[PDB]
């Protein structure tokens, strides 16, 4: 019984990479649409918004919690006026953090 | 160049996909019991027959 148990979590660590993986790549997604000229749409885009961060969430129960957050700005001279990720949208994890938002 | 507009979308078929675990949790432990709990009746049986 022991060995399972240690095999079971074992079986959980092996579990929940992919899992992680799978929903964090969902969320990373979901970075990815509210990363492009995003000069988000008000009504749908809050929810954009609010459904990424209430994601932010369920994500730090598995993993780390601690992600760096900002916003920018667009005009009518819409040019390549993109939205970051990577100073607006970036997590702290396994002792140094080289990582894209999306 | 850089200047982006977008537009709509489009359909193809439907899905269901893959995805099972903590199911297993307490299938593990099902079986196990099916084994004990048949044995258990049948052993129990088994040592009265001839008193």
């Amino acid at each position: 019984t022991l060995d399972k148990i240690q095999k079971k979590v074992n079986d959980d660590i092996k579990n929940t990479v992919d899992e992680i993986n799978k929903i964090g790549e969902e969320i990373a997604t979901i970075n990815k649409q509210i990363y492009g000229q995003e000069a988000l749409p008000t009504e749908h885009a809050n929810e954009l918004r609010d459904r990424r961060d209430e994601l932010e969430l369920t994500l730090s129960k598995l993993v780390s919690a601690v992600a760096s957050k900002n916003e920018i700005n667009q005009d009518n001279r819409l040019d390549t006026t993109i939205t970051d990720p990577g100073h607006q949208y970036n997590l702290s994890i396994e002792g140094f953090s080289i990582v894209d938002g999306i | 160049g850089g200047v982006q507009v977008g537009t709509g979308t489009a359909v193809e078929s439907i899905v269901r996909l893959h995805d099972e675990y903590s199911y297993y949790k307490l299938k593990g432990a099902s079986n196990q019991l099916e084994y004990t709990k048949y044995m258990a009746s049948t052993l129990q049986e088994i040592a009265q027959r001839f008193p």
